RNA sequence: AAUUGUUGAAAGGGAAGGGCAUUUGAUCAGACA
RNA sequence: AAUACUGCCAGCUGGGACUGAGGACUGCGACGUAAGUCAAGGAUGCUGGCAUAAUGGUUAUAUGCCGCCCGUCUUGAAACACGGACCAAGGAGUCUAACGUCUAUGCGAGUGUUUGGGUGUAAAACCCAUACGCGUAAUGAAAGUGAACGUAGGUUGGGGCC
RNA sequence: AAUAUGUAAGAAGUCCUUGUUACUUAAUUGAACGUGGACAUUUGAAUGAAGAGCUUUUAGUGGGCCAUUUUUGGUAAGCAGAACUGGCGAUGCGGGAUGAACCGAACGUAGAGUUAAGGUGCCGGAAUACACGCUCAUCAGACACCACAAAAGGUGUUAGUU
RNA sequence: CCCUGAAAAUGGAUGGCGCUCAAGCGUGUUACCUAUACUCUACCGUCAGGGUUGAUAUGAUGCCCUGACGAGUAGGCAGGC
RNA sequence: GAGAACAGAAAUCUCCAGUAGAACAAAAGGGUAAAAGCCCCCUUGAUUUUGAUUUUCAGUGUGAAUACAAACCAUGAAAGU
RNA sequence: CAGUCAAGCGUUCAUAGCGACAUUGCUUUUUGAUUCUUCGAUGUCGGCUCUUCCUAUCAUACCGAAGCAGAAUUCGGUAAG
RNA sequence: GGUUGCGGCCAUAUCUACCAGAAAGCACCGUUUCCCGUCCGAUCAACUGUAGUUAAGCUGGUAAGAGCCUGACCGAGUAGUGUAGUGGGUGACCAUACGCGAAACUCAGGUGCUGCAAUCU
């Protein structure tokens, strides 16, 4: 037998196809395994993985994030790429042009980037489009944004949110928070 | 009602399992305890080079 | 009951070294530490104050904050299964330069000189260094050198 | 020769695969020195015979 | 130990700066292979000089082939052993046809009547014996006498086959 | 002669029952498992790993 | 179903039953073409 | 001179055993002046036997070797520890309220039709106004105050793109 | 001392130029953070790398026992308590007749071969093999862990010493 | 090496029979026996690395090449009945 | 140790030697000689505000401690503390 | 319960019979120490009965020794018929 | 080279017995009006640099000196120790295998090095 060295018979620990059961997902998933497999072109490697992201690892690209991300010098002529819902943002006041290539697009999010003279392409256009992904801006939302991500890492001096189901004084604001009940965190 | 005291056995081989991990450095360190009086300066000289800097770019 | 405090077991560990007692001799207060200089922990037994504890004895880290009195060293402590950084507020009677970084800089400086003065030569350098190689071929000669044979020798007593 | 690549050359071949000697150890008990009739640490030279045995 | 090779050994002292050219010491070892004789030369040496084999090195291990191998000799032997009280000087004289052959004998004697194992003995001197007399030892001044002659009695044959149909013979 | 610059080493002891610091050398040195074999380089400090692991 | 009578075959020198394998007895599939 | 011993040959050669995976071609070679040939990326050629209980499967028995009672609790059970004579049939992590991580789906700065009304082929489906709930503000015991110096900053790694 | 243990072996590096400030100097002095510039993989030891990093949430467990070495109390204990490692537990296989922990070796289903620990009179596969000695017991002896023997004696015999 | 020192309770244990120039003790030399280990091959399953939507027939969670690995209580997960 | 009326083994005075063989509330171990010990002089920093840090650690708490920052003071010629 | 050395006891004389200081053992009908087995249970003193075994033999058989004249005793061997 | 003020390392500088020290410097040394402190102008303070001295301080040399320092195949590859075995032994303990390796001991050699500044036949 064999002193092993690694843990054996591992799995790689990556999804490997989409965990949703979309038939359109998996139909951009066999154009994008395709296309990531002929292509030697990075951009079709990452897209393809992203398709298999779970809604978490999916944060919405807003509108104006979108906006901003144009603002990069010499990137307001590329077509950006959210792999995933974008939605609406009535926080900037103007807006661009460009080409927004995405899972979704909300109701207001369109109505706004095609208000403004623009473009709203679904990921499979794109593909036609760009086959090497020529030109692209991928973004993605922010994935710490998430509620949940608060209450990770709890614990003393960690500053870090209570799971608590009703706040307020009277709700975990004494003894062990403050000099003066007991002690601090 | 005795029953073993203390031991120590088998806790090098669990520590060698996810196997002490190396202590994870960062360039830019926390200056977490650090001298009050210098960085009250510090923070002041900071504002002074980077403002030499934007005016650079004018 | 155990006992178990601050400087516990420390007796020899915190001791003086032999006939080395008194006043400690001013150079210690005149080297000068800035930040990220590597020092050794060492306490002294006479300056009570500022001093490190028994654990840190023997162990290096490095000068992250300087004070007055002071030096700020971090240390890194694996406790469990992991490490963690510790900052150390110790006094200067018992922090000290680590030469252990010296035989780099001393290297360092000569691989740069080696490397200019070879490339302005007509390059063909290698500067790392090597383990202990075995030994070549050789000639031991027999002039002036009859080898001399010896045997085991039978078992005395002498009491 | 050991060469100046000798770490990638070597490397490069993957851990050979012996069986045991065809025949045998010659030792009675092998985890002794060679030195003390037994089978391991160097015993130079020797290493071949016991490696052309186990292969 | 194994079945005796003579082995020469020669080492010396790495060589220093300020002491090129260290003294050379010889022993005449007695093993079975050479890897064993140079740890024996080590073992030995370590015994006398300040060496060790992290610090000197072999210059020379030669076999040394018996000189007259069909020419009986009488041997003298003198040992140094280990026993489970104490350890002892010895002398003992071999009759053979080989310092080696003699040497064999001698780590079999050593064992079968004072259970001394490899590890116990030291082998201080072996020497050819000229004149005969000089053999002090009567298990073998027995072999020296005159027109030496003797009978093999009770000889016992061995049998090939499990059943016989004779009945033996010790005859001779 | 010069001391010899390469040396085959194979392992002869099976595999468990091992103390930790020489159950790893024989891991860096490939030698994980009975009977397979691996070269290594002679140099001080591989002549050390060498030292470290004669009873396998 | 446990348990029982009959009948039939078979084994049984201080339990019975099981594993690998084969002899022998009984029984059976497929495959030729 | 020989021999022994130790070592090497990409020197010849006999007997014996187990395997025969693959299924057009494709590779690296080898022999030939050449045509072709080959043992070169996995067995083919020739000859015979039965076409059946011959081979094979099941089963009973016998023979070689091996085989302690299972369940449990225990450092440790075949235990001189407990339950268990045998059979059948019942026989043990549920449902609910309120929640954490995760995932799927919808819509998205909002979201939730189903208290209710409308309506119906009537406990279904279909539709819906007003609120409400959670979210979109925080922080202080409270009175209260309340998020752009700046391309929503500077630095250092960053996929991707140019 | 041995063994054990802290740090270091570069791009987050090195060298020149000279910018910021409210700290700090007698002092543009220094400190700290910087702009501009010079040198690439022999870019600074060896061996390995079925990659490295990272986060969230949850099971069981929280009676332990043994072996070598170190080691405390006890005359001791198959006793009670520590240290390091290896084990058993949770693990079958081969050896140790027998056996949780020893030796060997760790298990997908098979075939051929070679072995380990241990063995080869017969039980029992395998030399009633070879070679030198020793031993004769009117309670011989016979293989680690292991299933115990001591001081003291012998003109049994053996080989040695002065 | 052997003997004496050497006394317990059912009858009994170098495992048994038995063995005495041993089948005993020390030591040496070879040959030989056989684990679920080692080497080679086959098959199963696991993990990984690659290849392959081009229609006009049948599976794209598919097909094809390749390598390595396979002990397991409490316990997790998976895929199935 | 060698010296001085009563004065004795021990009262007080002097000189020499003296690495600490003393003392520092307390157990013990460190540490300390122009001191950390003894005699003196001036004092309240045994103070105010709130963070970091070490040991114990879960890297909670409590205890104790370190080094800064910001006050107001003590001492001293001063550096300082 | 049994040894080894033998200073001594024994008129004399170490060992007929004993034996200090020391030291080596054995036994498991003492008593301790331990808590491995049994707490969904091994009926728990003594006697009665009756069997069997051990020997560290009290008697009986045959012996060696004696500080055995005889008689009595004593130490010892083979001995549990 | 000397000396002095300030030093660094802090006995190769220390301890004991002698001896030598030119020049300048240090010293001892003279006084008590004044600041200042003492039971005591001894120490501490002031004034003189005049009135005296190399006695001492101080510097250097001596010594089969003590101490301290350095070294060596001096002891010693010893003691201890990491690793190995189904090694030996009733045990107590002990050989051997691959490595690492003391302390004492004994012999030799040594006896302050040196920075800043002023000064000196
Ligand atoms: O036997 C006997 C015990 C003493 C108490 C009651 N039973
Ligand atoms: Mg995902
Ligand atoms: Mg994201
Ligand atoms: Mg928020
Ligand atoms: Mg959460
Ligand atoms: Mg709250
Ligand atoms: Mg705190
Ligand atoms: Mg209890
Ligand atoms: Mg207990
Ligand atoms: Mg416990
Ligand atoms: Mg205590
Ligand atoms: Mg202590
Ligand atoms: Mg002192
Ligand atoms: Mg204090
Ligand atoms: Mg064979
Ligand atoms: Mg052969
Ligand atoms: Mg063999
Ligand atoms: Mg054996
Ligand atoms: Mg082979
Ligand atoms: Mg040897
Ligand atoms: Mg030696
Ligand atoms: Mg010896
Ligand atoms: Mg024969
Ligand atoms: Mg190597
Ligand atoms: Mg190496
Ligand atoms: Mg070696
Ligand atoms: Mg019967
Ligand atoms: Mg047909
Ligand atoms: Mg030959
Ligand atoms: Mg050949
Ligand atoms: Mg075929
Ligand atoms: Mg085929
Ligand atoms: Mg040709
Ligand atoms: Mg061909
Ligand atoms: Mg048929
Ligand atoms: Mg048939
Ligand atoms: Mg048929
Ligand atoms: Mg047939
Ligand atoms: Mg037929
Ligand atoms: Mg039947
Ligand atoms: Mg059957
Ligand atoms: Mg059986
Ligand atoms: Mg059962
Ligand atoms: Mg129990
Ligand atoms: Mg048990
Ligand atoms: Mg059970
Ligand atoms: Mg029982
Ligand atoms: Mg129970
Ligand atoms: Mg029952
Ligand atoms: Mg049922
Ligand atoms: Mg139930
Ligand atoms: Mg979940
Ligand atoms: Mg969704
Ligand atoms: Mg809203
Ligand atoms: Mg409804
Ligand atoms: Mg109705
Ligand atoms: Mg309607
Ligand atoms: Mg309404
Ligand atoms: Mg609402
Ligand atoms: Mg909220
Ligand atoms: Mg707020
Ligand atoms: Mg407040
Ligand atoms: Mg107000
Ligand atoms: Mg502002
Ligand atoms: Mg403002
Ligand atoms: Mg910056
Ligand atoms: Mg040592
Ligand atoms: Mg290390
Ligand atoms: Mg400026
Ligand atoms: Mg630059
Ligand atoms: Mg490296
Ligand atoms: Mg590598
Ligand atoms: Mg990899
Ligand atoms: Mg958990
Ligand atoms: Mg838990
Ligand atoms: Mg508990
Ligand atoms: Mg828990
Ligand atoms: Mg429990
Ligand atoms: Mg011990
Ligand atoms: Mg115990
Ligand atoms: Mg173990
Ligand atoms: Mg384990
Ligand atoms: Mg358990
Ligand atoms: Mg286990
Ligand atoms: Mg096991
Ligand atoms: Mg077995
Ligand atoms: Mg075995
Ligand atoms: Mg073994
Ligand atoms: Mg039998
Ligand atoms: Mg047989
Ligand atoms: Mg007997
Ligand atoms: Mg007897
Ligand atoms: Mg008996
Ligand atoms: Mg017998
Ligand atoms: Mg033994
Ligand atoms: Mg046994
Ligand atoms: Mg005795
Ligand atoms: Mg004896
Ligand atoms: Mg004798
Ligand atoms: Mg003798
Ligand atoms: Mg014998
Ligand atoms: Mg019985
Ligand atoms: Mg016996
Ligand atoms: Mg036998
Ligand atoms: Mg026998
Ligand atoms: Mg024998
Ligand atoms: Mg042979
Ligand atoms: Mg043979
Ligand atoms: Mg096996
Ligand atoms: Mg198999
Ligand atoms: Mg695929
Ligand atoms: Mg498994
Ligand atoms: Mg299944
Ligand atoms: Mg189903
Ligand atoms: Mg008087
Ligand atoms: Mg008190
Ligand atoms: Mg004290
Ligand atoms: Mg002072
Ligand atoms: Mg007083
Ligand atoms: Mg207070
Ligand atoms: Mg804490
Ligand atoms: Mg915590
Ligand atoms: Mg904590
Ligand atoms: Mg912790
Ligand atoms: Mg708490
Ligand atoms: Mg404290
Ligand atoms: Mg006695
Ligand atoms: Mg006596
Ligand atoms: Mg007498
Ligand atoms: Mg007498
Ligand atoms: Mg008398
Ligand atoms: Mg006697
Ligand atoms: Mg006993
Ligand atoms: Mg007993
Ligand atoms: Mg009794
Ligand atoms: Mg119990
Ligand atoms: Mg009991
Ligand atoms: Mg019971
Ligand atoms: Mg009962
Ligand atoms: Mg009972
Ligand atoms: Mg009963
Ligand atoms: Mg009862
Ligand atoms: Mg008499
Ligand atoms: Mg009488
Ligand atoms: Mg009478
Ligand atoms: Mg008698
Ligand atoms: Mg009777
Ligand atoms: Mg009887
Ligand atoms: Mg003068
Ligand atoms: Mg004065
Ligand atoms: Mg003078
Ligand atoms: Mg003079
Ligand atoms: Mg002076
Ligand atoms: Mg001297
Ligand atoms: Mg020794
Ligand atoms: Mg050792
Ligand atoms: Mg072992
Ligand atoms: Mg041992
Ligand atoms: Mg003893
Ligand atoms: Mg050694
Ligand atoms: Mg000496």
């Amino acid at each position: 037998g064999i002193d092993h060295t690694s843990k054996q018979h591992k799995r790689s620990g990556h999804r490997t196809a989409p965990k949703s059961d979309n038939v359109y997902l998996k139909l951009l998933v066999k154009l994008y395994t395709f296309l990531a497999r002929r292509t030697d072109a990075p951009f079709n490697k990452v897209v393809l993985k992203a398709l298999f992201l779970s809604k978490i690892n999916r944060p919405p690209v807003s509108v104006s994030r979108i906006a901003r991300a144009l603002k990069q010098e010499g990137a307001a002529n590329k077509t950006v790429v959210v792999v995933g819902t974008v939605t609406d943002d009535a926080r900037i006041f103007e807006f661009p042009k460009t080409t927004v290539a995405a899972l979704r697009f909300t109701a207001g999010a369109r109505a706004k980037i095609v208000k403004a003279g623009g473009e709203c392409i679904t990921l499979d256009q794109l593909a036609v489009r760009a086959p090497k992904g020529q030109n692209t801006l991928i973004l993605r939302g922010p994935r710490n944004s998430r509620e949940a991500v608060r209450h990770f890492g709890m614990g003393p001096h960690k500053g870090k949110a209570p799971r608590i189901l009703s706040t307020g004084r009277k709700f975990e604001r004494a003894r062990g928070r403050r000099r003066s009940k007991g002690f601090k965190v | 009602a005795k029953s073993k005291n203390h031991t120590a056995h088998n806790q090098t081989r669990k520590a060698h399992r996810n196997g002490i991990k190396k202590p994870k450095t960062y360039k830019y360190p926390s200056l977490k305890g650090v001298d009050p009086k210098f960085r009250r300066n510090h923070k002041h000289a900071l504002h002074g080079t980077a403002k030499a800097l934007a005016a650079a770019k004018k | 009951g155990k006992s178990h405090g601050y400087r516990s077991r420390t007796r020899y560990m915190f001791q003086r070294d032999f006939r080395k007692h008194g006043a400690v001799h001013l150079s210690t207060y005149l080297k000068v530490y800035k930040v990220g200089d590597i020092v050794d922990i060492k306490a002294n037994g006479s300056i009570q104050k500022g001093m490190p504890h028994k654990f840190y004895q023997g162990k290096t880290g490095v000068v992250y904050n300087v004070t007055k009195s002071s030096v700020g060293v971090i240390i890194n402590k694996m406790v469990g299964n992991r490490y963690l950084e510790k900052r150390l507020n110790l006094r200067v009677e018992h922090i000290k330069h680590s030469k252990c970084r010296q035989e780099f800089l001393e290297r360092v400086k000569a691989n740069a000189a080696k490397r200019a003065e070879a490339k302005a030569q007509g390059v063909a350098v290698q500067l790392k260094r090597q383990p202990a190689q075995p030994r070549e071929s050789r000639i031991v000669s027999t002039e002036g050198n009859v080898p001399q044979t010896l045997a085991p020798v039978p078992y005395e007593t002498f009491i | 020769t050991v060469g100046p690549h000798f770490k990638q050359a070597n490397n490069f071949l993957w851990p050979f695969k012996l069986s045991n000697p065809s025949g045998g150890w010659g030792v009675p008990r092998k985890f002794k020195h060679f030195i003390q009739g037994g089978s391991f640490g160097n015993r130079e030279e020797f290493i071949n015979k016991l490696v052309k045995s186990m292969n | 130990m194994a079945h005796f090779k003579e082995y020469q050994v020669i080492g010396r002292r790495l060589p220093t700066e300020s002491v090129p050219e260290p003294k050379l010491f010889r022993m005449r070892i007695f093993a079975s292979n050479e890897v064993i004789a140079k740890s024996r030369y080590w073992y030995f040496l370590q015994k006398l000089h300040k060496v060790k084999k992290a610090s000197g090195e072999i210059v020379s291990i030669n076999q040394i082939n018996e000189a007259h191998p069909t020419k009986v000799k009488n041997f003298g032997v003198w040992v140094r052993y280990d026993s489970r009280s104490g350890t002892h000087n010895m002398y003992k004289e071999i009759r053979d046809v080989s310092r080696v052959a003699a040497v064999e004998t001698l780590y079999q004697d050593m064992a079968a009547r004072h259970r001394a194992r490899f590890r116990s003995i030291h082998i201080l001197k072996v020497a050819e014996i000229e004149k005969t007399a000089d053999v002090k030892r009567q298990y073998v001044k027995q072999f020296l006498t005159k027109d030496l002659k003797f009978p093999l009695p009770h000889r016992v044959q061995k049998s090939t086959k499990t059943f016989s149909y004779k009945r033996p013979s010790t005859f001779y | 002669e010069a001391q010899h610059k390469l040396v085959f080493v194979v392992r002869i002891k099976g595999i468990n029952k091992i103390p930790p610091k020489p159950r790893k050398v024989l891991q860096l040195l490939r030698l994980t498992r009975i009977n397979s074999g691996t070269f290594v380089k002679v140099t001080k400090a591989t002549l050390e790993l060498l030292k470290l692991i004669e009873p396998y």
